[PDB]
RNA sequence: CAUUGGUGAGCAGCGAAGGAUUUGGUGGAUUACUAGCUAAUAGCAAUCUAUUUCAAAGAAUUCAAACUUGGGGGAAUGCCUUGUUGAAUAUUCUUCAAGUGUAACCUCCUCUCAAAUCAG
């Protein structure tokens, strides 16, 4: 039965479908992030 | 396994069953309102009379409960019991009775309820046989002693296993049993199997779905450090924020909207699933209602998000999608309230999505920039598309007073991007 | 005063985006590893059923057969054994006695202790 052959209400869940990682740390953002320090004693 | 516990499962197997007549007298002899002594000496006819008694009263206030007499409140349906059917036959049994749950969680405040879901409890041992769907299309009545009483009635699965304490007590369950409740991983995909039903059955009510929202919101409240247990949970509410919508209805509408807001304030998503979230959003913004939650629920949500591309302008379908459901006038009307919330990250973004596919409306864009002080690169990045709407545009009149109400207000950035981009005199030769 | 006691505060001291404890569940080893099932040289493992059945092969203590019982008594009523009596057709069965006969069946033992308490 389940094939695949204005805005559609699917729109969400095809791109969280094709996510994993939710939060974008592809971004680079070069704003910092709260409560959460990437720091490495050195 | 041991012999003991081998056998216990077998107890769990005929936890219903009732074999020794002692058995019955524990089996019948627990229901919603009747007191043991009393409920064990019920007739099944007695308490089947009862049943009708309260379910003509709720077939006449809605008259969806009235297949229910034609099949689970038949006359023919006393002396049938579960155990003596089928598995196939058990599962329609149990289809009856789950959709009768989701219909009857709303009536749950009358008393025709109570007394139409204790026959139920007592033919078909509903409290046992079928307890998660008795205790999910119950759990927001938390506060209800008729829910207090059932509690001591249920046996209780893994999955709701926080109220391991409260059956057989006196005070009710709090409300961090709630969110304690909920805030385990595969109870979330119990109530996603909830409320994904009640949806396609169109059965969902305001007072339950405030529930849900208050619960979802509060686990997202509770995994504030937990990023790598939020990052599992993304996938357990944006799947009911994005079935949410689907509905028809207006509070699961506002209801998905809490979701996606307090949900993406709390965890930064990416930007192109906030644009998913934007689709599904504004393709169902239909009735009036839900327009003054769903554009704060866009205030929030670009403004959740900082990266490369920030306040970049919005795709083509999904600005001529907004510009469909909101008017230009709409947010000029929003921008000039008292409350005057915190759009910024929003209007310099679709402000430039304007000035790409539409480039027919910028004194609305003037009026629009007047409106809000905005961030500062944003006014520069806004500048930028303006000088190259200068350049490849055609000038008009609009953008000449555009550029002095810049010129008006910082006049310095434009001559700082201007050095950036093209030349000050060259500017003026532009108008 | 030793506290060599811990609480309790603390500090020096140790010290990489925690430390310390307690426990549930499961898996891995705890002998040196050649596959599962069946009717088994083979078939199965999605199946052995409308070849599984014919066939062959296949019957001694002429009835050896408690190696097994707490110990004494006895062992009435049973049984066993021969002695002995009748009947039927060289053998069972009726009848009867003798048995420091007897794992049936009756009783006695196989409980009362420098353990403790208690008057003197």
């Amino acid at each position: 039965d389940e094939s695949d052959s204005n805005g559609d209400i699917n729109a969400l869940t095809k791109i969280l479908s094709t996510t994993y990682n939710y939060k974008d740390t592809l971004s680079n953002s070069k704003l910092l992030p709260p409560k959460k320090l990437d720091i490495v004693r050195l | 396994s041991s012999l003991s516990d081998q056998l216990a499962q077998v107890a769990s197997n005929n936890a219903t069953v009732a074999l020794d007549r002692k058995r019955r007298q524990k089996l019948h002899s627990a229901s919603l309102i009747y007191n043991s002594k009393t409920a064990a000496t019920q007739d099944y006819d007695f308490i089947f009379e009862n049943a009708s008694k309260a379910l003509e009263e709720l077939s006449q206030i809605e008259p969806k409960f009235a297949i229910f007499s034609r099949t689970l409140f038949s006359e023919s349906s006393i002396s049938l019991d579960r155990n003596v059917q089928t598995k196939e036959e058990i599962k329609d049994l149990d289809n009856a009775i789950n959709a009768y749950l989701l219909l009857a969680s709303s009536k749950w405040y009358l008393a025709p309820t109570l007394h139409a879901t204790e026959w139920l409890v007592r033919r078909f041992q509903i409290h046992v046989k079928n307890t998660e769907m008795l205790l999910l299309s119950t759990l927001n009545y938390y506060q209800t002693p008729v829910f207090k009483r059932i509690l001591s009635i249920i046996k209780l699965p893994p999955l709701f296993n926080c109220l391991s304490n409260f059956v057989r007590s006196e005070k009710p369950p709090t409300a961090l049993t709630m969110i304690k409740l909920f805030n385990d991983m595969d109870f979330l995909k119990l109530y996603t199997s909830y409320l994904d039903q009640c949806i396609k059955h169109n059965a969902t009510y305001t007072n339950q779905l405030l529930f849900t929202t208050c619960c979802f919101i509060n686990v997202v409240a509770f995994n504030s450090n937990n990023d790598e247990k939020l990052n599992q949970l993304v996938p357990i509410l944006l799947e009911i924020s994005a079935k949410l919508l689907a509905s028809k209805s207006k509070d699961c509408q506002i209801a998905a909207h809490t979701i996606l807001v307090v949900f993406a304030t709390a965890l930064p998503l990416k930007k192109t699933i906030i644009l998913a979230a934007m689709e599904t959003i504004l393709s169902n913004l239909d009735a009036k209602e839900a327009k003054h939650s769903a554009l704060l629920t866009i205030c929030k949500l670009f403004q959740t998000l900082k990266g490369q591309g920030n306040v970049d302008q919005l795709p083509s379908k999904i600005f001529k999608l907004f510009d469909s459901k909101f008017d230009t006038v709409s947010i000029l009307t929003f921008l000039d309230k008292e409350d005057k919330p915190v759009c910024d990250k929003f209007i310099t973004s679709y402000t430039r999505s304007i000035a790409r596919y539409d480039r027919s409306k910028l004194n609305i864009i003037l009026s629009l920039l007047k409106k809000i002080r905005l961030e500062r690169y944003e006014v520069r990045l806004i500048i930028t598309d303006l000088i190259y709407l200068s350049e490849i545009l055609e000038d008009k009149s609009q953008l000449v007073e555009l550029f002095e109400y810049f010129i008006s207000i910082n006049e310095d950035l434009v001559l700082k991007c201007l050095k950036s981009l093209g030349l000050t005199g060259e500017l003026f030769e532009i108008r």
